[PDB]
RNA sequence: CACGGACCAAGGAGUCUAACGUCUAUGCGAGUGUUUGGGUGUAAAACCCAUACGCGUAAUGAAAGUGAACGUAGGUUGGGGCCUCGCAAGAGGUGCACAAUCGACCGAUCCUGAUGUCUUCGGAUGGAUUUGAGUAAGAGCAUAGCUGUUGGGACCCGAAAG
């Protein structure tokens, strides 16, 4: 749609919305992120502060597969179970048998602590765990089985 | 497959977080401690 | 001539009809205009002025927000009114029986509310069961919970985020963000 | 069996037909209902006279 | 409660066997997006042009 | 070279806005020795009203 | 008594794209995105689709690394609306959003340094005019549209030069 743009409403009006005194000239201000510490300094120091400098040290050859630790909290743990069975694990589990949850197959590498859970024993298999998130599981009745 | 869906619980006396927190440390301090001997 | 105090011919900065073209929203507007004109209630007016809203000012209200609302002293058997969308929340495990009235339910939000004996209602049945605004509890979602408000008022010492795409230790953490490199701001 | 219904699900995966936003399309049946007309005020003068 | 629609023949005659209306036909009829969709789907069979 | 002609007008168009005081203002600049004790006092009052 | 313009016709100048901001419409909604690709086809269309991937659901730190409920997810002030009483005025209760404020929680910095301990490992506990693009019953993903931004021949024509 060009019939909806303001280039159409400016047919007739010389100085098509870019002015008469100061016009639409050809790159005034430099090309780019230029003048970042000369004449655009008090934008780059207001709206983008932290530009202009080195921090921290270099990691040559980062593979972002080592640093695969997706988090899960104790709220979605019962979403990992399929909706059809967590019904009969919630109201049940007054029995001895306990549902087992493989977070690594869910796609997660760590479990965390945010939130609460029912007093329902689980078994939680994960390669990394937080202290509070083990404390809550043991408190419910469960256990944590580190893997890998 | 992996283990059986819906099996039993063996809450033994260990702490997983502490286990990891220690396995990290012994891996860190193996080489300095074997130099200690 | 006339010495003016006010800007002349100034529109009221409110909107008095939806920018949408959903005919099934035109109809509820036709309805609540009537029930706001030919009634002495403000619930109708509130609902009218809420139907006009944009998608950010008309946000989703979780089923847990509902369950917290019904936990109030005496609000436990009211009928609830959302003029937006009603989204599921799996973080809960116990939901009451109640009666919710809204435009759009998600399929999980419908199912929890229905599995708990409740029922999900549109804002046309609610005007039949509640014209003058009876036993109603209006809810609104959060507006400042957005990835866009996170940057508003961005400036020095305000504590707001920058508009930025790629994040790390190299991207806007060096000068103006610590005392060692330059200064902090 | 293609688009599905309340009873049988679609061949399409994860597809429910869209839910309505309003029940009935004839707003007048709603307006001229006893619950409403027993609760509104009385009307008058679609177009009214020129005083002064 | 679902209405019935009668099956006609090739000769024009209505048979007896009538059939329930599907649920598609009760679905919302929204011209806004039948149009918003058409203005984007009637563009898919295009051929480029240039100088 | 620094004419101030037409600045007051520009100010007064969108007006000179007073700062809109609130109740319960900020406590960033007060004596921390008083700040701590206030923090300990208010919890005690909360607790004392939790019973009565 | 500044510049262009003798007259006429036709042509003739803010565009397209990549990635983005705010705003609006829509679909679905803690998920979203069919279209790299495969099946299919009345054949560049339309129709169907797995697995991964992207963005998002968890931040913080230079980094190792750790990683979000004392509480009816807190209190106080206001707060629409709803309920109660009332002829009404008003009084009370409840009080989503939102704003101010004191706190609680996660990480970083400074401090305290327990049970135990390969005797130096470990770091519970309680703190601090410190600090964060944070938590606190999620809000986003995709498409489209005006405006706007950067790079691109980049509104059209134009150098001396290299």
């Amino acid at each position: 749609p060009s019939r909806f743009t303001k280039t159409r409403k400016h047919r007739g009006h010389v100085s098509a919305g870019k002015g008469r005194i100061g016009k639409h000239r050809k790159h005034p201000g430099g090309r780019g992120m230029a003048g970042g510490q000369h004449h655009h300094r008090i934008n780059m120091d207001k709206y983008h502060p932290g530009y202009f400098g080195k921090v921290g040290m270099r990691y040559f050859h980062k593979q972002q597969a080592h640093f695969w630790k997706p988090v899960l909290n104790l709220d979605k743990l019962w979403t990992l179970i399929p909706e059809d069975k967590r019904d009969q694990y919630l109201k049940s589990a007054s029995k001895e048998t306990a549902p087992v949850i493989d977070t690594l197959a869910a796609g997660y590498g760590k479990i965390l602590g945010k939130g609460r859970i029912p007093n329902v024993p689980v078994i939680v298999k994960a390669r990394f765990v937080s202290k509070l998130a083990e404390e809550k599981i043991r408190a419910a009745g469960g256990v944590v089985e580190l893997i890998a | 497959a992996t283990d059986v869906e819906a099996r039993a619980v063996q809450d033994n006396g260990e702490s997983a977080f502490r286990t990891l927190r220690l396995a990290r440390s012994e891996k860190k301090f193996r080489g300095i401690r074997e130099k200690r001997a | 001539g006339i010495d003016h105090t006010s800007k002349q011919h100034k529109r009221s900065g409110h909107r008095t009809a939806p920018k949408s073209d959903n005919v099934y929203l035109k109809l509820l507007v036709k309805l609540y205009t009537f029930l706001a004109r030919r009634t002495d209630a403000p619930f109708n007016k509130v609902v009218l002025k809420a139907l006009f809203l944009s998608k950010i000012n008309r946000p989703p209200v979780s089923v847990s927000r509902i369950a917290r609302a019904l936990k109030q002293e005496g609000a436990a058997n009211k009928t609830v009114v959302v003029v937006g969308t009603v989204t599921d929340d799996a973080r809960i495990f116990e939901f009451p029986k109640t009666t919710v009235a809204a435009l759009r339910f998600t399929a999980g939000a419908r199912a929890k509310i229905v599995k708990a004996g409740g029922e999900c209602i549109t804002l046309d049945q609610l005007a039949v069961r509640a014209p003058k605004g009876q036993n109603t509890l209006i809810l609104r979602g959060p507006r400042n919970s957005r990835e866009a408000v996170r940057h508003f008022g961005m400036g020095p010492h305000k504590g707001k985020a920058p508009r930025i795409l790629s994040t790390g230790r190299k991207f806007e953490r060096a000068r103006g963000r610590r005392r060692s490199k330059g200064f902090k701001v | 069996q293609v688009w599905g219904s309340e009873t049988v699900a679609s061949s399409k995966v994860g597809y429910t037909l869209p839910s309505h936003i309003i029940s009935t399309s004839d707003v007048t049946r709603i307006i001229n209902s006893s619950e409403i007309q027993s609760a509104i005020r009385p009307a008058g003068q679609a177009t009214q006279k020129r005083t002064h | 409660s679902r209405p019935q629609v009668t099956v006609h023949s090739l000769t024009g005659e209505a048979t007896a066997n009538a059939l329930p209306l599907p649920a598609v036909f009760s679905a919302p009829i929204r011209p806004d997006i039948v149009h918003t969709v058409f203005t984007s789907v009637n563009k898919n069979k295009r051929q480029a042009y240039a100088v | 070279n620094h004419t101030a002609h037409n600045q007051t007008r520009k100010a007064h168009r969108n007006g000179i806005k007073k700062p809109k005081t609130y109740k319960y203002p900020s406590l960033k600049g007060v004596d921390p020795k008083f700040r701590r004790n206030h923090k300990h006092a208010l919890h005690g009052t909360a607790k004392a009203l939790a019973a009565a």
